[PDB]
């Protein structure tokens, strides 16, 4: 649902709040799960965009 | 003395002059748009989102 740029804003604010190292473990670690979801989710969308250009730019039949 | 050969001949030369006008006219116009469309496609390939 969220745009690709809002994904980078979400990950940015997660990494910033975490790196200060001032949260409870059961909270900080539980949020670490979301971080890998956004990074894994965002990465996949760039797999689909990177491939579309190659098919569109190369002389595909 | 009144044969029409002389007037016929001028017409053939006169007609030829007009054909050369058409071809050099149209040939030159096509190259103008052949080159105009190349500049836009050159700019487009400069802006591809790959990077």
């Amino acid at each position: 649902p969220a745009s690709f740029e809002k994904a980078l804003s979400e990950l940015e604010q997660i990494v910033t709040r975490l790196e200060s190292g001032d949260l409870p473990l059961e909270e900080a670690l539980n949020e670490f799960e979301r971080g890998v979801q956004l990074a894994r989710q965002g990465q996949a969308k760039l797999q689909q965009a990177e491939q579309r250009v190659q098919i569109l730019l190369s002389d595909n039949e | 003395q009144q044969h029409p050969q002389l007037r016929l001949a001028r017409q053939q030369t006169m007609l030829e002059r007009l054909q050369k006008r058409m071809s050099f006219a149209l040939e030159n116009q096509l190259k103008r748009t052949g080159q105009q469309q190349q500049r836009l496609t050159q700019r487009l390939n400069q802006q591809n989102p790959q990077p």
